C-alpha cells in the first residue's frame, strides 16, 4: 500500500 | 550543527515529551511523532517489491547509520546490495511520497561491520550507507549526533531515558505516521536476566519492567532506526543506539536491545575518513 514515488528514482 | 532541530532546537521550542527525558537524567505502545521531530529519521525503502525495508538515521550530508540485520541475515535469505534499496529522507507519513518535504537517495556503497554476528546474537549490529550524492538539509531534514566518550558515559546509565523511533508494527497494524516511545536504560544484570540469548558489550537493553506500568518496544520494521537522547549539557540529540533485536514486541519481562554507538564508534570513524 505504497503510494507510487517519480520513476527518477526508480531508474 | 548536529543533533539541533531546526523546528524546536532552533527556534527554542521543545517538543511535547523531552522533559520526559530530561527528568530521568538524574513501534508498539507509542504516538505519533511531531513534524521535524526526528529530522534524522531515514527510511529504508526496497525498490522491488516497493515496501517499508527498516529504519535508519542520518549522520552527515552523505552518510546513514542503520542495523547490519537490516541488510545481511542469511537466516532469513536477506542480502541485500546497493542497487537494491532507496533512502527516504525527511518523511512522516509511512506510505505517502510526502512531494516537496521527503528527499529520496541512491546508495552508492554499504559498508557492514566486518566482524557483525548473524550467526549467533546480532552482536556488532551495524552498517554504514553512503549515498551518491549530498542530501540537502531543511526543516525536516537534519543530522544527528554521533556520542563521544564523556556523552556515552554520563547519559548511558540504567534509569535514564532514550527515545526510539520508526515505522514499524504497531503491535507484535502500520502506522500512518512515524511512531515515537520513550524508553529507560535497563540495569546489564536485569537485560542479562531476561533472555538465554548471550548478551554482549556492544550492546544494551532498554524499557520498562512489568512493575513499573509504563511500556513501549521497537518492533518489526523498526530495526535500524535511532535510539537517541538529548544531552543535558549543551541540548543536543545523540544517537546513542541503533534498533536492533527483540524476543517479540512489548512483552512483560523482555526488554529491546540496541547497538551500543560509541562503542563501534572506532569502526564508524575508521570507515568514513577511509572510504568517504
Ligand atoms: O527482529 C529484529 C531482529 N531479530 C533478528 Cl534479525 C533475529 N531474531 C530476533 N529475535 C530472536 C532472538 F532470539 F532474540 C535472537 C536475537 C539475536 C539473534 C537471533 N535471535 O533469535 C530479532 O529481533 N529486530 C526488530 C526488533 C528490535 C527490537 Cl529493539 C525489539 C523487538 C524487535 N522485534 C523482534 N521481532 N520483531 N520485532
Amino acid at each position: 500500500d505504497f503510494e507510487e514515488i517519480p520513476e527518477e528514482y526508480l531508474a | 550543527d548536529c543533533g539541533l532541530r531546526p523546528l524546536f532546537e532552533k527556534k527554542s521550542l521543545e517538543d511535547k515529551t523531552e522533559r520526559e527525558l530530561l527528568e530521568s537524567y538524574i513501534i508498539v505502545e507509542g504516538s505519533d511523532a511531531e513534524i521535524g521531530m526526528s529530522p534524522w529519521q531515514v527510511m529504508l525503502f526496497r525498490k522491488s517489491p516497493q515496501e517499508l525495508l527498516c529504519g535508519a538515521s542520518l549522520i552527515s550530508d552523505r552518510w546513514v547509520l542503520t542495523a547490519a540485520h537490516c541488510l545481511l541475515y542469511p537466516p532469513w535469505d536477506k542480502n541485500f546490495t546497493e542497487n537494491d534499496l532507496l533512502v527516504r529522507i525527511g518523511k512522516h507519513s509511512r506510505t505517502r511520497y510526502e512531494r516537496n518535504i521527503e528527499k529520496i537517495s541512491m546508495l552508492e556503497k554499504i559498508y557492514i561491520h566486518p566482524r557483525y554476528n548473524w550467526r549467533e546474537n546480532l552482536d556488532r549490529d551495524i552498517a554504514l550507507m553512503k549515498l551518491k550524492k549530498p542530501v540537502a538539509f531543511s526543516d525536516y531534514i537534519h543530522p544527528v549526533c554521533l556520542p563521544d566518550r564523556e556523552t556515552a558515559a554520563s547519559l548511558l546509565q540504567a534509569g535514564y531515558k532514550g527515545r526510539v523511533t520508526g515505522w514499524g508494527n504497531l503491535k507484535e497494524g502500520q502506522p500512518s505516521v512515524l511512531q515515537v516511545v520513550n524508553l529507560p536504560i535497563v540495569e546489564r544484570p536485569v537485560c542479562k536476566d531476561s533472555t538465554r540469548i548471550r548478551i554482549t558489550d556492544n550492546m544494551f537493553c532498554a524499557g520498562y519492567k512489568p512493575d513499573e506500568g509504563k511500556r513501549g518496544d521497537a518492533c518489526e520494521g523498526d530495526s535500524g532506526g535511532p535510539f537517541v537522547m538529548k544531552s543535558p549539557f549543551n541540548n543536543r540529540w545523540y544517537q546513542m543506539g541503533i534498533v536492533s533485536w527483540g524476543e517479540g514486541c512489548d512483552r512483560d519481562g523482555k526488554y529491546g536491545f540496541y547497538t551500543h554507538v560509541f562503542r563501534l564508534k572506532k569502526w564508524i570513524q575508521k570507515v568514513i575518513d577511509q572510504f568517504g
